């Protein structure tokens, strides 16, 4: 519950970021 | 505040890199 | 608007600016 | 009508890049 | 604070897109 | 009264942004 | 400085960094 | 990951995203 | 807060410009 | 002496991109 | 094995760009 | 004592920034 909340506060690694790909 | 419009510019550049040929849906929502 | 070829991360960032609060899909294949 | 072929290989007008908005 | 030097980097990328062949004057002032 | 003030706090759409073009 | 062709949004961002508080004009036609 | 030629400031930003807290070296000559 | 992960994206683009052929080591540390 | 022709088509030195500062 | 020749002139996989991390 | 501290709070000019080059 969701990208703007999770990746804008703490850094999101590339591994966290793949969860938002198709 | 956290500015989500300036952060969203970085994240879409980051998703572009990370997804590649897969692609992604983005919604500031 | 700019009248150019928009490729790679540039086309992403354009989509970001243009679509705004509605958001967008990027599926390049 | 593929976005790369449309806007990266060819040139897209503003109306044609809105097609790809949600 | 709002950081206007980091925001100004985004806005000039945004004006580049939006003005195109017209161009623009920018002043952080 | 002017771009840095108006577009850095609230989002500025492309329509607001054309006002700063030549 | 970098010794390269600077085009599109790259040349904008360079102007931004170089000119600083004085600001710049971009008229590409 | 994206399967493309990454040049100039793009390759920098990729390094930034990929290497993360460890950091990176960019020596292009 | 100051967000150093979003700022670091700008600085590495800025070092890329300013160092050129010299290059640079970056560490968010 | 046009900035595209100068710095995008050719290569500009740092001094030559300062010409375009305010 | 030079990073420009590797990732800008050729195409680099993710593993090959990690070689250049600290 | 060091780049993230000095260039993220106050603006850093290009002259300050060359100190971090090789
Ligand atoms: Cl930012
Ligand atoms: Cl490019
Ligand atoms: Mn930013
Ligand atoms: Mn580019």
């Amino acid at each position: 519950r969701g990208i703007v909340e999770q990746c804008c506060t703490s850094i999101c690694s590339l591994y966290q970021l793949e969860n938002y790909c198709n | 505040f956290v500015n989500q419009h300036l952060c969203g510019s970085h994240l879409v550049e980051a998703l572009y890199l990370v997804c590649g040929e897969r692609g992604f849906f983005y919604t500031p929502k």
